């Protein structure tokens, strides 16, 4: 009655379907976090499904936790010895007098006292209700006071996340980044990733020697059952065919069982795998090794993986791309007819068959000049969100300016005027004006009126430099949005002194507590 | 800097029940507030601009409240500005209130510390007991620079083209008449914006209007309203607006209204003290036009 | 202060250059009870904004030039927040909702109606910079706004082409087209301006040097003719160097690359260039055309390539307005010109 | 008064108390009043299956003129937004008049207080072409009538609100000796859980199950109806008010619900399509 | 309002007797006057063709001033559309009972037994928005009306087309709108020489609003010169913007003589002046068509030339690029 892939669990660290290097990685790091006062505090792990993140977080767990676990004076709950190495979150536990959004919250404010001769490893694998804005803001509100919390001792946190598509459902309409991808990227944020106490490490697919290794070991587990039905004999190429279908050992254990249990002859198979997005464009670009008909592989990749498809980020990585097929080296008439054709397909309004219009084309066009010897360059993803970060960053820059200027000179202008002629042609008049000033001053101190408009040019608040940055071509937002506000904010007090016309002084005068 | 304040609920109840209203108001509007505390009188404060749109909420309380005001700062008339959380100010001002309730002559002691535990954050050690238990309370509060002080200012309005309207008291005859017309229309479900009206020449008359696709309601007045030493004087306004000047109605009694056309409403209240006679504390509520004309 | 700015006409008198359109708006004036719409159309930096003020100066005194400036929060369908900042004098408005991209048509429907309702007997005027980067739904909002108000508010919008502008605006706005100044009127106003700063000059021939580098656009050419004077120590030669925008010599830095290497690993090279000037912000369509006629002043092309050029430059322009990305575009105009010339 | 129907009263408690028996049916639904000599009627109809119809006699309004002699009476249509409320309500005696001039013209009801007076209209609608007297009771076959008191139906009803009821059931049964039996089932997220009467006069008066014919009283058979809680909840309200309930079922299997408190509502709701196997032998388990 | 609003806004049609070249539909809505039988209408037609006059002169003519205020519910582009509005609020007000008519208005005015739900530019509503309309539009047909104005009829959804009496808008020109103009310009003591007002109704294209506006703008000029000359072609030309006839005989003469670097030359000069692209791509469409000195090979290509040109423009494209590659694509043919 019980499924094979939980009766054949493994029983030691030693039978976990993973890479030695990856578990090198695993034990250092989480051994690392166990110390009285560890430098990373939370240990995110992501993955593919039933790539044994939760196995062998378990299976360390079991080894790690009674090593530092502090041993108690009868202080433990019951006569056992707390069997608990292990603490994970319930998403579906609903108490009576507590809200939704509140959960996790009551969960982790416990989960900090389970330290020293409480200590237990945080595991969180069922995620709370992340679909919900509410909740997920609160999710990584908690996750962020955790990591700049400041209690001297803390419980290692495990967070394991499950990285799938979602698939396009009718109830949702929203197009947000979690509603495309349940990742750790649209869980969690860039302040959390970035942390300097938050170690994240990366699970790949079981690779084919471990799953060919554990399915073999799992049929000779059950040997009578096989050489009854006579199966024996023909068990290794149905690995084999496993081994090269999935790399979900869960999946891959479930298709064995099934096909074991069948009395007579059902064909094999495994649930699908999402093609990635590098995988993808490789396919559009080079082609795929299992099939040579190209309209059945766009069909299926159409069908299968119609969400990363239709985004016009894949369409730019395939602009971005299409140059490494030969490292460049090949007729230009292709790469024109290819960008032509992405181009046309930019105006479609982002209907799928102009997609199915841009891929095959660039298929076709491929295959047109594909011969053996064939050398390729590197994949990149395209840089459009350096080019929006720049643009964001000069746009703040010119709202400075443009204030800067209102305030100080009774001058309004377009953005647009700053974005062509302005922002080169003002600061370099403000630095040239600048430099004069330094000079005339020297010039008087070593020794106005002739240069009062040089004079004029404050350095602390005329902006001098290049809007942007100089153009580098053929030779962070929250600070600058800061300067600009206190820019503003000292514009708006000389403003004021003329239509008239500090912190250390607090430190200066500490407050008197006197009853 | 120091801050020392005494408060006994037994003594002057008025002003302690000017106290309470202010606390409530301003803790049924936002989150936070601003406390200036100068050497002549207490200033509340609850504004959008912080450290149509909402309306502004200023409360005036004089020094000779407290028992003990010792208020000493090195900036001018020794003022002292602080942001303050509305909820921790008002919890413990539910307790203060329940104590003394259940009978006390205990005093609130309010002083400001510094928090080395925990723009400088501090903290008000409000501390007062109860026939003994020693209730104290440790509230947040961030102390504010000269100048950001200097940036929030009283909404000026002008006096030409309004008119006030002079409300019966709560104590009066008319006052449970008047206060069941202010609140006939905080019954009604979908209302949301209603429409203030003024009419002169009963001196003048006050309607609350509501115009619908489907609805029409109208509340007329036929009590004897007084103007304080043309007809077409009308202002829209949120139900939120009109429930807080409700609630602020029923605690005072010279109750003053007033309806700039299209611009704004001014709901001013001040509490009489006998004795020349002592600084008036006052309190403003600026409405602005929800949807205006 | 910027010699752009501190030697702007506060008055119609002022203005030396197009007299035409000085009369025009003189003879518009003259009855300031009955003016209807204006929609001015022309080339950048003409000083359409410095005419409109003039007119609203000579119309409702000298208040307008006085301006204040106060921010208006939006909230949208999604409640998500809008700041526009709201450019107000006693006698007139500015705005300015093409900073806000595609809800532009919320400021329309919020802010001119609101305003348009209120009574101020005169009317109010009402500015629009950027006319041309309106959406269509604002445009289309516009229309009975115009329309039903014209009682209190009279609308003025400037714009420097009108093929973005939908019919039905066209129809309800009074046109007036606005010249560029020619080369010998820049060349007075910049004798005037280094006249009165003190500046040296050697011969006039600069200035005509200046005008040709700007070629009708006024503020650049009082902006570089500042720079080089600052430059040089206040003191202009005939031999000193014309100072032209960077982006400008980047294009042409480009076109130049293009005109050597035509491959694919040429092409891969411009994306980079290609990216630095849209991360500064530079409008697509104007790259392009600057792109466009940089490649076009090349002596070696042929007259075959000059017009395969130009053809791909249109389709791609077409391509640009009626698509959302804009890489593709420019990447595709460009490696279509490199197999041509190839 | 100078219209068609003008009626005025003082007895605001009892007109705000009789009316505010009509929330439970929704804020998007519409209200028909006919006016005639008779006095109100109030109708609402809800997704075609239940029905209220709540009447209001002469006797109760002090002065009722009626001079619309050319029809018997009137039907008007009013959307109810927050009109629950409008009609709600201190120590100075209220005077409520109604005023209505012919279709076309607003539904006026104005409050007058001793120094407050307050108008509202309501504009009227196009009358449905939906009937909202096709649900109805026939009373040639009956299948079972029961007296119940206000009081314990609507104690009932808050119970099976409180565990979130999501279907019901109506359990009638006649034997011997005097038994009487009526229960309601109600099957949520708790399971299948039973509330029943007693067979006290007090409460649970007086019972038939005639089987369908309104004539013959018959021991032994049990009538079971299947009700969505959404409309049998709908009542609960009504229910508070009540001093008497009269129910009866038919053979047809629509539920008639007289409340008497001299205000009169009379309710009709219809049974599901179908019973399941499992509520069934449920209710058999239950009901031994 | 006399002399205190636009000429446009001064002369707007207040009874349909007055509205100039709209009589196959003028007529139709006049014989309804007294029929209590108006259908659902769609007026669909170019702009400023006389669509939201027509309609709201018929509204004044049969509810009044003060049964209009009650009759009739009015919705544009300016206003939210959205299609929870059009579920609840032009339902709602679709099934609301038309208020009483007083004895005033029966007494002068016909007071229809239905009411008005007038939805100008209806072109810019969604096509589920429309969706929505189409039974409500026929449920309530015996209290309501619809009105839908547009100038696209295509963006209308073929069931709204099919549920309303269509009219459509013809353009005016001098030979469907001169007497309006003429009448206009009496009232005003507007002087010009014969054939003037012909001119601007030409140059407006089939819109009297742009006809109107340019003779207030011609009126203005002539009062600021006070010179008592009448009013010629050439100020109504220079006013509209359109070219001289020598800058476009001078791009004929450029065009002609093929060369890339004069012609883009002259190209850049002329753009450098502020003209239309469209202006010109008209004149050069009429310059070429109606000349008989060019072959009939010429005149196709020509034809489609200036289609895709013209097609181009009105998506918003650079003006300066697309005159140089119509000059450079005509010169080369
Ligand atoms: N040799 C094995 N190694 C690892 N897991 C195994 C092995 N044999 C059986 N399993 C089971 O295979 C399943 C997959 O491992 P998991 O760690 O649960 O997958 P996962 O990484 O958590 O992916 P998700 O998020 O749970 S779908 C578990 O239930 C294991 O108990
Ligand atoms: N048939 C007409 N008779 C008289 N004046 C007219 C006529 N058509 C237009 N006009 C004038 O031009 C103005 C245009 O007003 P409208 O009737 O709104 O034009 P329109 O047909 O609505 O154009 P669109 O489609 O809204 S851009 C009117 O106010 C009149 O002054
Ligand atoms: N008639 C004129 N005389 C002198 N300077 C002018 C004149 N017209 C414009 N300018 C100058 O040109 C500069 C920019 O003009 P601008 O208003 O930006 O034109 P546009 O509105 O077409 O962009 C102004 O700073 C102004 O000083
Ligand atoms: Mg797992
Ligand atoms: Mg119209």
């Amino acid at each position: 009655g019980e499924q094979w892939y939980e009766k054949f669990k493994p029983n030691c660290l030693e039978q976990v379907a993973i890479h030695k290097r990856k578990l090198k990685d695993v034990q250092e790091a989480l051994d690392a976090m166990f110390l009285p006062n560890a430098k990373h505090r939370i240990l995110l792990l992501s993955g593919p499904s039933g790539c044994s993140k939760s196995t062998v977080i378990k299976e360390l767990s079991k080894i790690l936790v009674p090593k530092y676990r502090q041993n108690s004076n009868g202080t433990s709950f019951r006569s056992t010895p707390n069997e608990h190495k292990v603490t994970e979150f319930r998403g579906d536990c609903i108490v009576n007098d507590l809200p939704q959004m509140e959960s996790f919250s009551e969960f982790l404010k416990g989960a900090r006292y389970l330290v020293m001769s409480n200590l237990s490893l945080i595991l969180i694998e069922d995620l709370p209700n992340v679909f919900h804005i509410d909740t997920r803001r609160r999710f990584q509100q908690l996750i962020l006071q955790w990591l700049y919390s400041s209690e001297p001792l803390l419980p290692p946190l495990v967070i394991c996340i499950t990285e799938c598509e979602i698939p396009e459902n009718d109830n949702n309409y929203r197009k947000f980044g979690i509603d495309y991808t349940f990742s750790a990227e649209t869980i969690m944020n860039k302040e959390i990733l970035m942390h300097p106490r938050l170690k994240r490490i990366k699970f790949n697919p079981i690779n084919s020697t471990l799953l060919k290794k554990h399915l073999k070991f799992i049929c000779v587990q059950n040997m009578k059952m096989l050489k009854e039905k006579n199966k024996w004999n023909k068990r290794q190429e149905v690995i084999d065919y496993i081994a090269q279908e999935t790399g979900d050992i869960r999946s891959a254990i479930t298709t064995l069982q099934f096909w074991a249990t069948s009395s007579g002859s059902l064909p094999i198979s495994t649930r699908e795998s999402t093609i990635s997005y590098f995988h993808a464009i490789g396919k559009v670009i080079h082609g795929s090794h299992s099939t040579n008909n190209d309209n059945e592989m766009i069909n299926n990749l159409f069908e299968n993986s119609n969400n990363l498809l239709s985004k016009e980020d894949f369409k730019l990585g395939i602009l971005e791309n299409y140059n490494t097929f030969n490292k460049g080296e090949f007729s230009i008439s292709d790469a024109s007819s290819i960008v032509d054709c992405l181009s046309e397909c930019d105006n479609m309004n982002g209907l799928p068959e102009s997609n199915e219009y841009g891929l095959r084309e660039v298929r076709k066009t491929f295959r047109n000049i594909s011969k053996q010897g064939h050398n390729h360059g590197t994949v990149y993803f395209p840089r459009e969100w350096k080019v929006r970060k720049l643009q964001n960053s000069f746009k703040v820059q010119a709202e400075d300016w443009l204030n800067v200027s209102l305030y100080k000179y009774n001058a309004v202008h377009s953005f647009r005027n700053i974005t062509l002629e302005f922002g080169y042609y003002a600061p370099l008049i403000r630095k040239c004006q600048s430099y004069k000033k330094k000079y005339i001053l020297y010039y008087l101190k070593n020794l106005m009126d002739k240069f009062s408009d040089i004079m004029k040019v404050e350095n602390g608040i005329d902006v001098v430099d290049r809007i942007g940055g100089p153009i580098e071509a053929l030779s962070h937002l929250e600070d600058q949005k800061k300067e600009r506000d206190r820019r503003l904010r000292m514009l708006i007090d000389q403003y004021e002194r003329n239509v008239m016309m500090e912190e250390t002084s607090f430190n200066d005068d500490p407050i008197v507590d006197s009853d | 800097m120091k801050l020392k304040l005494i408060v006994n609920g037994c003594e002057a109840p008025d002003d302690y029940k000017l106290l309470r209203t202010t606390i409530n108001t301003v803790a049924s509007l936002r989150k936070t507030a601003i406390l200036r505390f100068n050497s002549e009188r207490l200033t509340i404060i609850s504004t959008p601009k912080s450290s149509g749109d909402t309306g502004q909420l200023w409360c005036t309380i004089p020094h000779d409240v407290f028992r003990l005001y010792t208020v000493i700062s090195a900036r001018e008339l020794n003022t002292i500005t602080m942001e303050c959380n509305c909820d921790s100010l008002l919890s413990v001002f539910k307790r203060y209130d329940r104590v003394m309730n259940q009978g006390s002559s205990s005093n609130m002691t309010i002083k400001l510390q510094s928090m080395p535990e925990w723009n400088p954050i501090c903290a008000l050690g409000i501390t007062f007991e109860e026939i003994v238990i020693m209730h104290s309370f440790k509230v947040p509060v961030k102390l504010l620079f000269r100048a950001q002080d200097t940036r929030i200012q009283e909404p000026m309005i002008n006096y030409i083209q309004l008119m006030m309207y002079k409300l019966p008291p709560i104590s009066g005859e008319f006052g449970s008449a008047f206060h069941g017309f202010i609140r006939r229309v905080e019954r009604y479900s979908n209302v949301n914006h209603i429409h203030l009206m003024g009419v002169k020449k009963d001196d003048v008359e006050l309607k609350i209007i509501v115009n619908e696709l489907d609805w029409h309601l109208e509340i007329c007045w036929n009590g004897p309203l007084d103007s304080v030493i043309s007809s077409t004087h009308e202002v829209i306004i949120r139900c939120k607006d009109w429930k807080v000047c409700s609630k602020l109605y029923a605690a005072f009694e010279e109750v003053v209204l007033a309806i700039s056309h299209d611009e704004s409403c001014v709901f001013h209240c001040s509490l009489d003290r006998g004795s020349k006679p002592r600084e008036r504390g006052q309190i403003i509520y600026y409405i602005a036009r929800s949807k205006g004309l | 202060s910027l010699w752009v700015d501190k030697y702007r006409p506060k008055s119609l008198n002022a203005l030396s250059h197009n007299e035409e359109l000085t009369n025009f708006l003189k003879s518009l004036s003259d009855q300031p009870r009955d003016l209807p719409h204006l929609l001015l159309y022309g080339p950048n930096g003409t000083g359409k904004k410095t005419r409109c003020m003039a007119l609203l100066e000579s119309i409702f005194g000298p208040g307008v030039y006085r301006l204040k400036i106060d921010v208006r929060q939006f909230v949208t369908a999604s409640n998500r927040k809008l700041e526009l900042n709201v450019v107000s004098s006693p006698y007139h408005l500015e705005i300015t909702p093409s900073d806000m991209g595609n809800n532009d048509r919320i400021v329309i429907q919020e802010l001119l109606k609101e305003v348009a309702q209120m009574e101020q007997h005169r009317y109010k005027c009402v500015i629009i910079n950027e006319a041309n980067s309106l959406t269509k739904d604002a445009q289309a909002a516009l229309r009975r706004t115009m329309e039903k108000y014209s009682k209190n508010i009279r609308l003025i919008m400037v714009c420097d082409s009108m093929s973005p502008i939908i019919a039905p605006i066209k129809s309800r706005c009074l046109l007036i087209r606005c010249p560029a100044p020619s080369d010998s009127e820049i060349s007075t106003i910049l004798s005037d301006v280094v006249t009165n700063e003190r500046i040296q000059l050697e011969t006039k021939d600069i200035l005509k040097r200046i005008a040709q580098a700007s070629n009708g656009n006024l503020r650049v050419s009082l902006l570089m003719l500042e720079s080089m004077a600052l430059n040089n120590e206040l003191a202009l030669k005939s031999s000193s160097p014309i100072i032209k925008p960077d982006w400008i010599i980047v294009i042409h830095k480009l076109t130049r690359k293009i005109v050597k290497e035509r491959s694919v690993n040429s092409l891969i090279e411009c994306r980079a260039v290609l990216y630095d000037l849209l991360a500064h912000c530079i409008p697509a369509n104007i790259i392009l055309k600057e792109l466009t006629f940089s490649l076009l002043d090349v002596e070696t092309l042929n007259t075959t390539n000059k017009s395969s050029i130009i053809e791909y430059s249109s389709v791609f322009d077409e391509r640009l307005s009626l698509g959302n990305k804009a890489i593709f575009h420019l990447e595709g105009f460009i490696a279509k010109v490199m197999c041509c010339l190839d | 008064l100078a219209n068609k129907f003008s009626a005025s009263t003082v007895h605001l408690e009892h007109i705000t108390t009789a009316l505010s028996c009509l929330t439970p049916f929704g804020s998007k639904d519409d209200v028909l009043i006919f006016i005639d000599a008779d006095g109100l009627s109030f109708v609402r109809e809800n997704n075609h299956v239940i029905k209220i119809q709540l009447l209001l006699s002469r006797e109760l309004f002090m002065s009722y003129s009626y001079r619309n002699e050319t029809e018997d009476h009137m039907k008007l249509c009013v959307k109810i937004n927050h009109i629950l409320d409008s009609v709600s309500v201190s120590d100075d005696i209220v005077e409520c008049t109604l005023s209505y001039d012919g279709h076309g013209s607003p539904f006026v009801l104005i409050f007058e207080d001793s120094f407050i007076s307050e108008r509202v209209e309501y504009s009227t609608y196009l009358i449905k072409d939906f009937d909202t007297n096709g649900l109805e009771l026939d009373r040639e076959r009956i299948s079972f009538e029961a007296i119940i008191k206000g009081e314990a139906l609507h104690s009932a009803l808050k119970d099976l609100k409180e565990i979130g009821c999501k279907e019901c059931y109506v359990y009638a049964k006649t034997e011997a000796n005097d038994e009487n039996v009526f229960a309601l089932i109600s099957k949520s997220q708790l399971g299948f859980s039973k509330i029943k009467l007693p067979s006290n006069r007090s409460i649970l008066e007086k019972l038939q199950v005639f089987d369908g014919d309104s004539t013959t009283v018959i021991d032994g058979f049990a009538v079971i109806g299947f009700f969505d809680f959404t409309s049998f909840d709908k009542i609960r309200k009504s229910t508070k008010i009540a001093s008497k309930v009269l129910f009866r079922m038919d053979v047809h299997g629509v539920l008639s619900v007289n409340i008497l408190s001299g205000i009169v509502i009379e309710v009709c709701m219809l049974e599901k399509e179908s019973i399941d196997e499992a509520a069934q032998t449920e209710i058999e388990l239950l009901m031994e | 309002s006399l002399a205190q609003q636009p000429w446009v806004e001064k002369y707007r049609p207040k009874n349909l007797d007055e509205v100039t070249a709209q009589d196959h539909a003028v007529t139709v809505l006049k014989k309804t006057l007294k029929s209590a039988n108006l259908p659902h209408m769609l007026f669909y037609g170019p702009p400023g063709t006389g669509k939201t006059s027509t309609i709201l002169a018929l509204t004044k003519e049969l509810y009044g001033p003060d049964l209009m205020k009650s009759r009739i519910l009015e919705l544009n582009a300016s206003d939210e559309r959205g299609i929870s509005i059009v579920r609840e609020k032009v339902k709602n007000f679709a099934r609301l009972t038309v208020s009483k008519p007083s004895k005033h208005d029966l007494e002068n005015y016909p007071c229809p037994p239905y009411k008005i739900i007038i939805l100008d530019e209806a072109d810019s509503m969604t096509a589920d928005a429309q969706s929505a309309l189409r039974r409500t539009m026929e449920t309530y047909s015996g209290v309501t009306r619809f009105c839908l104005i547009c100038n696209y009829v295509t963006r209308i959804i073929d069931p709204l087309a099919s549920r309303c009496s269509k009219f459509r808008f013809k353009a005016l020109d001098a030979s469907n709108a001169i007497d309006r103009l003429r009448f206009i310009s009496e009232q005003e003591n507007v002087k010009c020489d014969d054939g003037v007002l012909e001119r601007i109704l030409d140059i407006s294209a089939g819109d009297l609003r742009r006809g109107i506006t340019l003779l207030q703008s011609a009126s203005k000029g002539a009062q600021y010169l006070g010179d008592g000359k009448n009013i010629t072609s050439t100020q109504v030309e220079e006013l509209a913007g359109v070219v001289p006839h020598d800058i476009l005989i001078e791009i004929v003469e450029k065009v002609k003589s093929g060369d890339f670097d004069e012609i883009k030359k002259y190209v850049n000069t002329f753009m450098k002046s502020g003209w239309s692209a469209a202006s010109v791509v008209n004149q050069l469409h009429e310059y070429y068509i109606t000349n008989d000195n060019f072959d009939t090979n010429f005149k196709n290509q020509i034809s489609w030339l200036l289609f895709t040109t013209d097609s181009r423009l009105n998506n918003g494209t650079n003006e300066h690029i697309q005159l140089l590659n119509l000059l450079v694509k005509i010169s080369q043919l």
